[PDB]
């Protein structure tokens, strides 16, 4: 007989080097609010890192303090409007993927594991996530 | 002749055909027992129709009330009608108990009772005390999943063995010498080649052929492959008019809804609301075996007391029993009902009619496994060859099988064949030649259908074989039907060399493949119904309303004090041997006398035929 | 009979015979009053009576045998028990399993699928094996219960080729299917290997490569949640002690 | 250590459930100590993660490797970076909160 690495390595193996095509997946495949916002946590979170590293680095690169840069801002009366687009714009991946994280932390303790929960508790993070944004972008 | 096809040949002490409840405890029964083993399946193991199974397999545990493996013996020689062979009988329920504690220890989830214990239910035609004391509690069960479960732990259970797999291959052909199997040749799906596995024993425990009718519970792929392979090898299959038509194929899809129903309390029920049962088995009613309640079912319905539009089924209600019990007892119908009829269990009955769905008949073997062929009256096992489950005639059902003694039959009789092949052999020992163009007729038939252009195709022939069985061979059966089906069926096959299939290519050629089967169907469907029509008298599943009696050596329905013992070819209390040219499509038939001794009378009685009735 | 109700079906094609052919999509029409219900149904009936050349895996035809599964309308399941989608004013698109080496048409190759089932040892281990056959091994009512949910699997791989991760990294992720296994014989009361079975997840790939997309669950024929025993393995994983 | 895999998910989680508390804490308490808990927690925390994204997509030994040397530098520096902002800027709260005040 052939043990199971044997047979992964062999599958690997005669197939790498077939002319068999591979099934299409993402680009066939039926999306959900779950698969969804799974996938936005994912971009969330890599787009807060980025963000939290562009902003280490120019704290290690421009000549001027934050002080400088925040007047800077300030001397260009923007109209409020703009003001809390920005902000929303700026608190919405942070709000997002933290109730979105409360979520997962939740699931990490084997709760809300039913479809309908997974459905639900996505939902429920998606209107807190809505009115935490709101709230803040106003504050 | 020309190698259009390469070959690989393999060499192993021993090659299993089929990866069902049977193949499986085979082959690793052998790799366990220290042989080489090959098992060679069309299927991927847990795809085998016994993965449908679900009532159960039947064992005196004693885990519901006192048992002895004694009574169900007597359960299911009585079930048989007589054409049981005892000693195999004998040998499957004595082994029941041990079998089924293998299957728990192997890991089988049983449903429990409250003692820890194998929970079972009650089946159809089981009693206590040799049919004295009451409804028997021995249908051990995984809820009503028992043949996934059961098929699942012993896949598992395999993976534990050197035993060389060889799935999605399809066998073509036995590698018959000198009236002694050398293994088989088989086509490799994935990749279009022909293997030839020589070994020197060769199991065949290929399942049954219920999709030679129109309307089964049985799979698309039990088409009878291995049957087929006997009968090409000049071998003769046995008792194959004994086709058993299950009570509760639900109706529309055919889909099989467990006896286990029944046993929990379920109530078959006509178009008057009447639980007709009382009336045609007042004792067993709802519990009696399946071929008369299966028979029960038809009149009621050819009588005018059919349900539904076309008043042409009956219903099976189970709503009066508690929703807990139907969700822990029968959880697969259930689901299967609402999927497959728009059902709730819970608030309505399900619509159900006799399906086809098991063959008692099968190749004959002995009860140790072996093949056997049937010479000048004498019995001869075919060295090299074994059968096992459903697509052997050990026979330990006879003309009808108790539900429940199928799962049992298949690891009981897979475990037979390997300790038996263990006895007699030893592992290594040198594998037996096999002439250079061994085989080269299955490749020339598989070429030969690959680029069929006549004017039939398949599914057309195949519905025309299922049609003709559907109407000519059901529950209750008449020599002038019988007779044209005989010929229609005749037709049918002599037209085969107008087949026409398209695709061309080898791999994972299905179009074939299905071909190949339709040969394979054809040639058990003549053996059925040719059987039938030669069989004048009214036994277990095959009722002839032309011959309504039942008819044995002696007539025990009354005192055999000086009878004069009918001679052997004056009544049918025997075997049908069929044969045919393969060629012509003539069948041939034979009979070889009914085992009526057990492995000990001291130990187990062998039990003189009756009067049946429940 | 008279008065037809045609259902077009856009079904994924390839032959491995046909020396440089591409994956295309055939469409089929399918009058759906003389069809059975089922997608499957549909099937059969376009190999039996328009192309016998459309190849693809069936066999139980009652959602059972896992053998049918293939993806229809975006998502995975069993084409026997996945009800045809009335509405003539769409095709229904069916694929294989996703992210599979297609061996043609509508199947995929399942053997590394097949290795990483055996890779768990799906069986049951107790430490002394030197009495088996003799008795029932008891087992109450109570802990036959938690393996309501887990046994019923059909090894159909439905979930595992709708999960993303697996997707990504097959090769090393075993996948919702095996994985709620190996938690199937975790928690069976008579298995003796519970520590061992966890051990063998010490890596960051068999197990841990799933952040709970929830497809899987979502997709499951059987109505079973493996999405959620992969989380009781997370806290068994994370609590057990050598 | 046999459980590196499972002490890894475990920490993973006590760390987000950390910075989970820093959110309040730093409206709340905002300062110093609030302001390199968050530099310590965001950049952990956002290495892990994007330790798992390389983990899913990337393959192959060297191109891991190197992602993996890559994600390492981006982290130390940016808590490098974070650290700086925190002793010779106002630090993260203080700014956050002039942000929020344009
Ligand atoms: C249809 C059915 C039958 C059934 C049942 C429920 C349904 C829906 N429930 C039962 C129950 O609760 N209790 C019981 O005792 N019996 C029940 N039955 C009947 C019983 O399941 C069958 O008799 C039994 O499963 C037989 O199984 P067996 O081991 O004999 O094989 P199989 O499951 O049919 O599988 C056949 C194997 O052979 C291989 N094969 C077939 N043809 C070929 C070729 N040509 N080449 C290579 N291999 C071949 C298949 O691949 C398979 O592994
Ligand atoms: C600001 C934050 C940054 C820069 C950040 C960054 C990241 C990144 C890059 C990931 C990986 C994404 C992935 O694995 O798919 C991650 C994962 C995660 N974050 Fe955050 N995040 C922040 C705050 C938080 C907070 C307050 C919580 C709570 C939280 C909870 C989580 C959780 C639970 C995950 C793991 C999700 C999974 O299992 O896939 N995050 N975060
Ligand atoms: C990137 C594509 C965005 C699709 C987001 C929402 O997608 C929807 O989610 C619902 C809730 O699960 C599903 O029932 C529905 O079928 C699905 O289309
Ligand atoms: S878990 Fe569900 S889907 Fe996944 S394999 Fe088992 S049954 Fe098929
Ligand atoms: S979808 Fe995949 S990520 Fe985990 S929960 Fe299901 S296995
Ligand atoms: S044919 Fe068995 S699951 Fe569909």
């Amino acid at each position: 007989a052939t043990t199971a690495k044997e047979e992964m390595a062999r599958f690997w193996e005669k197939n790498t080097k077939s002319s068999r095509p591979l099934s299409p997946h993402i680009s066939i495949y039926k999306w959900s609010l779950p698969m969804a916002m799974s996938i936005t946590h994912r971009g969330t979170g890599v787009a807060l890192s980025l963000g939290v590293s562009l902003f280490s680095l120019a704290a290690l690169l421009l000549p001027e303090q934050f002080p400088h840069y925040v007047a800077v801002v300030k001397s260009l009366s923007l109209s409020p409007a703009l003001i809390y687009s920005a902000k929303f714009a700026l608190v919405f991946p942070l709000s997002y993927h933290t109730w979105n994280g409360i979520r997962h932390l939740v699931w990490d303790m084997g709760k809300g594991f039913k479809l309908s929960q997974v459905e639900q508790s996505g939902v429920v993070v998606l209107i807190l996530t809505l009115l935490s944004s709101a709230g803040i972008a106003a504050i | 002749i020309s190698t259009q096809y390469p070959v690989v040949d393999h060499e192993f002490d021993a090659v299993v055909v089929g990866a069902g409840g049977a193949g499986l405890r085979a082959a690793f029964g052998l790799s366990e027992a220290g042989f080489n083993t090959a098992c060679v399946t069309k299927l991927f193991p847990t795809r085998s129709h016994t993965v449908a199974a679900q009532g159960g397999i039947n064992a005196a545990l004693g885990n519901m009330e006192d048992d002895n493996w004694r009574w169900h013996f007597y359960d299911t020689v009585k079930g048989s009608d007589w054409l049981g062979d005892q000693d195999a009988i004998h040998y499957m329920t004595e082994q029941a108990p041990a079998a089924v504690i293998e299957l728990e220890n192997y890991g089988m989830p049983f449903s429990r009772t409250e003692e820890g214990k194998i929970y079972q239910r009650a089946f159809g035609g089981q009693s206590l005390q040799f049919g004295k004391g009451g409804q028997a509690h021995r249908c051990c069960c995984v809820a009503d999943r028992t043949g996934h479960s059961l098929l699942h732990t012993l896949y598992g259970r395999s993976l534990r063995y050197d035993t060389s797999y060889f799935v999605e291959y399809f066998a073509l052909d036995l590698l018959m010498e000198n009236g002694e199997c050398r293994g088989v040749i088989a086509l490799c799906i994935e990749d279009g080649t022909i293997h030839r596995f020589r070994a020197k024993n060769t199991v065949i425990a290929t399942g049954g052929y219920g999709r030679t009718y129109f309307s089964c519970t049985s799979a698309h792929t039990s088409t009878g492959d291995g049957t087929a392979m006997v009968t090409r090898a000049g071998l003769p299959c046995q008792d194959l008019e004994f086709v058993q038509f299950h009570p509760t194929g639900i109706y529309g899809a055919g889909c099989l809804i467990t006896e286990g129903c029944r046993g929990e309390g379920g109530i078959l029920i006509n178009s008057q609301g009447e639980r007709f049962m009382e009336r045609y088995a007042p004792v067993a009613k709802d519990l009696a075996s399946r071929d008369v309640v299966s028979r029960s079912m038809t009149i009621e319905i050819r009588e005018g007391r059919g349900c539904g539009p076309e008043k042409d089924h009956v219903y099976l209600q189970l709503h009066h029993l508690p929703p807990q019990q139907l969700a822990t007892r029968l959880p697969g119908i259930s689901e299967t009902a609402m999927i497959f009829a728009g059902v709730d269990v819970t608030k309505e009955p399900i619509p159900v009619l006799p399906t086809v769905h098991y063959n008692m008949g099968g190749i004959p073997t002995n009860y140790k496994g072996q093949v056997i062929t049937h010479v000048n009256g004498e019995d001869k096992v075919v060295p090299g060859l074994y059968a096992c489950g459903e697509a052997a005639s050990a026979s330990v059902h006879g003309a009808n099988r108790l539900g429940a003694n199928s799962l049992l039959d298949l690891v009981v009789f897979g475990r037979a064949c390997a300790l038996t092949i263990a006895e007699t052999c030893k592992p290594g020992e040198p594998v037996p030649s096999i002439k250079p163009n061994a085989g080269e007729e299955s490749v020339a038939n598989l070429d030969k259908l690959r680029f069929a252009d006549g004017t039939i195709r398949t599914s057309e022939a195949r519905l025309n074989m299922q049609k003709t069985m559907q109407s000519h061979a059901a529950v209750f059966r008449t020599g002038s039907i019988l007779q044209e089906g005989c010929e229609k069926l005749s037709q049918i096959y002599r037209d085969l060399a107008h087949l026409k299939t398209f695709d061309r290519g080898i791999v994972w050629n299905t179009d074939l493949v299905e071909t190949l089967e339709l040969q394979n169907l054809m040639l058990c469907a003549l053996q059925t119904i040719y059987g039938a029509e030669a069989r004048k008298e009214s036994r277990g599943a095959h009722a002839r309303e032309d011959y309504k009696l039942r008819i044995d050596e002696f007539d025990y329905s009354k005192p055999l004090q000086g009878q004069q013992k009918r001679p052997f070819e004056e009544h049918w209390r025997k075997h049908t041997l069929s044969y045919v040219d393969v060629k012509s499509g003539k069948v041939t038939l034979k009979y070889r006398p009914v085992i009526d001794r057990t492995l000990n009378e001291e130990d187990c009685s062998s039990v003189p035929p009756a009067i049946r009735s429940y | 009979a008279a008065t037809s109700r045609i259902k077009k079906f856009s079904i994924y094609r390839w032959d491995p015979d046909k020396p440089g052919d591409k994956p295309r999509m055939q469409t089929y029409e399918v009058d759906l009053n003389k069809c059975g219900p089922m997608v499957l149904d549909a099937l059969i009936k376009i190999k039996n009576e328009l192309d016998s050349t459309l190849t693809f895996r069936r066999s139980c035809r009652e959602g059972i045998c896992g053998s049918c599964a293939m993806n229809i309308a975006g998502g995975n399941t069993l084409a026997c028990t996945k009800k045809i989608d009335p509405d003539l004013s769409k095709t229904t698109k069916i694929y294989p399993l996703p992210h599979m080496y297609v061996v043609k048409d509508l199947v995929p190759d399942l053997s590394n699928f097949y290795a990483q089932y055996k890779s768990i040892e799906p069986y049951l281990k107790k430490k002394d094996e030197s009495k088996q056959g003799k008795e029932q091994y008891l087992q109450s009512i109570e802990d036959r219960q938690k393996l309501d949910g887990l046994y019923e699997c059909i090894l159909c791989a439905c979930c595992s080729t709708s999960c993303p991760s697996y997707w990504w990294n097959g090769d090393k992720y075993l996948g919702p299917a095996v994985l709620m296994q190996a938690y199937r014989w975790m928690i069976d009361s008579r298995d003796d290997y519970t520590e061992e079975r966890l051990a063998q997840l010490q890596d960051p790939f068999s197990l841990y490569r799933c952040h709970t997309i929830m497809n899987c669950t979502r997709t499951c024929p059987k109505g079973l949640n493996p999405g959620k025993a992969i989380a009781e393995i997370k806290k068994m994983m994370a609590t057990y002690k050598e | 250590s046999s459980k590196a895999a499972s002490l890894h998910w475990t920490s993973e989680r006590a760390v987000s459930a950390l910075l989970l508390g820093l959110l309040p804490a730093a409206y709340l308490y905002p300062g110093p100590a609030v302001d390199y808990s968050l530099a310590a927690a965001l950049t952990l925390h956002g290495h892990w993660g994007l330790g798992q994204v390389i983990t899913d997509y990337v393959h192959g030994d060297t191109p891991i490797k190197v992602a993996n040397t890559g994600l390492y530098v981006l982290s130390a520096i940016t808590f490098t970076g974070l650290c700086y902002f925190n002793y010779y800027d106002v630090g993260i709260c203080k700014a956050v909160a002039m942000l929020w005040s344009i």
